[PDB]
């Protein structure tokens, strides 16, 4: 009913969105292959009223006329695709990425999703799957009597059987790189899918033209910096305070008009 | 700094385990001593990973 | 609520003040001149909204 | 009642699960044939709002739209199947496994569980049993007039009677191996039962196509590492405290708003 | 969900309970469609990503499939009629209820152990209460002004 | 006298019910074999006004008309029948359940109640009673000068007498299982009575038909998790505060109506 | 004055009783032939509201109705009659029990 | 997660009790040492009980 | 107006929401049900793609 | 103020008496014809909230 | 509801009680048809969704 | 209980009550915890008696 109240409401909603993003970032600290998110805001419409640059008088113009702005709105939340610090879990099936590539998995629907988390297991049939049971492609089949699984820097998966001095190659782990890495649609479950803003999936060998190197026994932890989150929590709390105070001040003004 | 320090802690633990294995096999015919080799895990060149 | 179906349409007519006359029971009826030109019964106007 | 509160209420629960796993691992630091647990987490829902890659104009796409996310959920706690250090406690009834096999034990209800604990006893009837009184398979009876029990590297159990220079074979101990050792369902008392994610029980002899070797007079200790659990406690405690601080900040934000 | 009168309603509150004859029902006791009967020998009930309900009985090393959770998808969701107790019935604005497996034909996935909470934003409602209250105070003043004008007019 | 007042009153009552459940859960932290409670809420009636789906024009329909809702009411209280953590009390008379069974005791009225609490005593007659003096069924009677009581995993209760090398059997502790454990009617004293929604009492031994196993010397603690209760207290307090603010807003609206 | 306040008041009293039991156990560490106490609690009454299992329609029952419960109450304080450690004082008059008897 | 750690504390106390009893009987004819064996109390997997 | 279909990494174009612009918007006739109809003082309804 | 506090204070005083007895025993090691002390404790009153 | 003269009236006030001979009556004392008679040893009275 | 009609009775009529009053202040004569003051003159009672 009054403009300042709508503007302050938009400010409150934006600050709540910022706090939601902060809480989501802090809730996924222990998640492997997680990237922290940051929201970016834009100011809302600007009421024209007096067009600046108009002729103030026959020989003079109006410098920077009367523009009344509306509130604020969030544009987008961008991920920070940076290499998190590696953690040694001493497991032959945990794989970490040193560069800028992704693992490809197949959803039950038949479509292909992409995940950076490398905590892998083996199913009852022998294929390498993720923690959610999704099959890593290209299919890597581990045979029944395996003694040790070796995954090299270039993505070759080898199995050393009993009594044979040579290792048997059973697959080849490739990495998919996208032109726009932040444009992927996150569906949860540490899974990102291709959108039209994320270019096209370019398959490549882990060590070639820009795919990262695969480390066995390592996991890529989240890149969330927690002290920054605490400081940003302080900032968000204070901003929400100030916006609520603006709402309360507008409430007090309308009261006097009602009393009139 | 809690993942770069953990890496150094684990490396020191591995070195100490190797030293203890060398000590325990002081009297073991045909035994060869062992040593550990460590290498840094730099990424960009401004971000060390341990 | 899926059973909701149309049954009938109310007759809505358009008439100005100069065409109608209040009968003795309070119900308006078409005047003689207006009735002679518009017919005995007024046709429903599809543009009337309620 | 507000989004950040739910997200930080999921963060608290995930960190509590991590602390539970750490405490359970530290409590069983001395139980023989123990495999320590590792909890894995994954991202929850991601509210779409502005769709990432949405066609804003007829030629310009929106990169990385407003993807506000929900908290975290744990997929599962997986058992880290590694070889625990062997201890020489010099008893003829203690046997330790060197590879990746399991002992088969017959449960009282007629089904078979699988255990890697080698502390075996002899019941009143002369059968080999687990320390919990569950009889081992495929049944190895031991005569009353036994002088020494010899279990070789191939699982052959021999008993030397009085005044006889040749040993008497009383059975043959076999090891069960699975496609997926993690998928086994732990039922307590150092016992695991078969699950469909663990494939099928492949019985094998100790030294052939992939069963481990048995050493007599040895016990397989746990693979729990105390220092790593201490460091993990220090990091889980800090994460839990920071998520609780997020809860408190949300609570303070909701206070001012209501007061308005 | 199947109502006592036999007409089917639709709910998004996923808190279910097993009744005395097995059977998954809503917290109000209405049976969920289609039928899942859980036996006594059940140790743990698992509902998969695609709505398959498996029950593990003692001894069996393989879970036994019991039922399928089918999601009903409408094409105009907001056109449903809220019939009260967390249930919506179809109307002429939300016709053609499409049964589907979860995850297919645009249907959603199922997460077991979690319940979807209310999406009510709280700050929006408080600011809206402020707007409503002051608005009801400006309309009441308009009423008072009209009353005073009428009193002055009819007084002469 | 005004709709919003009744709706907010119902909201206040629902939040008070939630706080009552929270306080009941918190007061029973030390109770053995206690199950936490949860409240389920539903929408109240919906004033129909405009029929959604009505015929607005000859070829158009009314999409989602004017439905005005009433407040909220609690549907029901559901327990979380899960395994609580075990505690070692080092007492021969305390038994804990590992699965999903109940102990059957006899009330003084002759009807049978069911309890999961295992803190048992021996009366002057020697019959195994609970802490309140109710007789377990069957009357597991105990001989005069018992030295030790051994309760096995399958419910066999044995007594070791002096000068006798074999233990004597004095009863068989059985477990009752129900189709619906949440449907049992709580009467206090850690006692649940049968209802028509809890199926039928299936009597069985410990280990067969799903019934749980009995551990001697352990007690089943409550499953109440405190952190969830604290976060829910914050939720309840803030929701109650918001609903009180709504009541106050309705009061000011009505007062402004009265002044005119 | 409100139900939750009474429930919390009962919980406080029960925890205070537990603390008194612990303090009594601590105060008698040096006593000879002392058996420690342990307190057992029970959950209090239940306000019924909707009855669990009540027939809602002609055929469908209501599962797990609104059983709002009251606080907690301690039933009993039980001694742990177990053989304590024997200490040698080398005195001709001090006697120790090995089994489960009592001096009269 | 308190009972889980309390159980481990009790197990360590039992181990130390056994060790102390063995030490006290260092010189006692016909004495055979004791050894405590432990087993976990997993309920249904994915959660530990101590 | 684009929609997302399952499995289709690309959106499907559905329609264009055109805006009608008048010369003297103040001359429109407000007929009630939040609708304006063209009046001789607000003639020439020009359809346009928004932004242009 | 609280029963637990009184019980714990009483236990403290009793253990202090034990410490004083031990100290007096240690102080008289070299005294001829000395007999060392030992303290005997007992349980205090037992309130009957519910009669056994 | 059955009036004193014997004819049936209709009410929407749902505040009912029970009188001394069992039987459901309104706040004014008039007895409700059909005749519903609650017994004395009742522990809890449940009125269902469908009027059972 | 008054006859509302010729064959019915009035259940639970109109009782309007006044406020609240305090009946009595009762003492809890129970055994308090004992405190030792190391005094030869201080005496404490264990049961349910009084000094005169």
């Amino acid at each position: 009913m009054i403009s300042s109240l709508w503007i302050a409401k938009t400010g409150l909603d934006a600050q709540q969105t910022n706090m939601d993003v902060i809480a989501n970032n802090l809730a996924n600290v222990s998640t492997n292959g997680f990237k922290r998110q940051r929201a970016v805001f834009e100011d809302l419409l600007y009421q024209t009223i007096r067009q600046p640059g108009a002729q103030s008088s026959e020989q003079t113009t109006l410098p920077s006329g009367l523009q009344i702005g509306t509130g604020v709105r969030p544009v987008a939340t961008e991920r920070l695709h940076s290499q998190g610090n590696l953690s040694q879990t001493n497991n032959s099936k945990d794989v970490a990425i040193k560069g800028q590539g992704f693992f490809q998995v197949m959803l039950p629907d038949g479509t292909s999703a992409y995940t950076r988390d490398g905590s892998f297991q083996v199913d009852q049939n022998g294929q390498l799957v993720t923690a959610g049971g999704f099959q890593v492609q290209p299919a890597i089949t581990i045979p029944a009597n395996a003694l040790s699984i070796t995954i090299g820097r270039d993505g070759v998966v080898s199995v050393t059987q009993q009594g044979q001095a040579a290792p048997v190659q059973v697959g080849q782990l490739n990495l998919t790189t996208f032109m726009n890495d932040t444009g992927l649609e996150s569906i949860g479950e540490n899974l990102y899918i291709e959108t039209q803003s994320s270019g096209a999936p370019n398959e490549s060998t882990p060590g070639l033209n820009g795919a990262g190197l695969l480390y066995q026994g390592y996991v890529e932890t989240s890149n969330v910096n927690v002290a920054e989150e605490l400081v940003n929590m302080i900032q968000v709390q204070r901003a929400y305070e100030i916006n609520s105070k603006a709402v309360s001040t507008t409430d007090q003004m309308l009261q006097k008009l009602t009393q009139l | 700094s809690f993942s770069q320090a953990v890496s150094g802690l684990n490396a020191a633990a591995t070195n100490l385990d190797v030293i203890g294995n060398n000590i325990a096999n002081s009297a073991t015919y045909g035994f060869k001593s062992g040593t550990a080799s460590f290498a840094d895990m730099f990424a960009g060149s401004k971000v060390g990973l341990g | 609520p899926n059973t909701v179906a149309p049954v009938g349409r109310l007759k809505l007519v358009k008439a100005e003040g100069n065409e109608v006359q209040r009968s003795d029971d309070g119900l308006f009826r078409l005047t003689a001149e207006a009735q002679a030109e518009r017919g005995a019964v007024l046709a429903a106007d599809p543009s009337i909204r309620i």
